[PDB]
């Protein structure tokens, strides 16, 4: 709940942040307007792509980190760790 | 234009929708991807004869776990 609450604020903002630099850039309706274009679950895919660190996807600092505290504290309570 | 160039953005879809939409994609990228090797400890455990020469069967040798 919460999780997807601030991911989908924070798209918002990222949103009406680029729609200022629309105008500015043509290229940008091709190159950095696509996850707001991409399929609905392709876009949770590239921005739940913080594991690892290949670290393409568009998700701010505080938002991967308490994604990676609950699947820390997860592994924890399922064993693994 | 710009609204048909775009689909329905995670930030316009539905809470639940969302929910579920993060739910397998936490499932795919995530619970998938994660590994953990027990394997070999787990046979190593398994075959051990568990005090089975402690215990007194006096008969043959019991099958251990693995077997």
């Amino acid at each position: 709940d919460d999780f997807v609450a601030k991911l989908q604020d924070n798209q918002r903002f990222r949103y009406n942040e680029v729609m200022q630099a629309l105008n500015m850039s043509a290229a940008l309706t091709a190159r950095k307007t696509k996850e707001f274009r991409s399929p609905p679950q392709e876009q949770i895919n590239m921005l739940l792509n913080f594991k690892d660190d290949k670290s393409e996807c568009p998700c701010p600092e505080e938002i991967r980190d308490q994604l990676l505290d609950f699947h820390e504290d997860l592994m924890t309570h399922c064993g693994i760790e | 234009v710009v609204a048909c160039f775009r689909m329905a953005p995670l930030y316009n879809l539905p809470r639940h929708r969302a929910v579920n939409l993060f739910l397998q994609g936490y499932e795919k990228s995530w619970i998938e991807t994660e590994e953990h090797y027990f394997e070999d400890k787990l046979i190593e455990d398994l075959a051990k004869p568990g005090a089975e020469p402690p215990e007194e069967d006096e008969g043959t040798k019991r099958v251990d776990p693995l077997h």
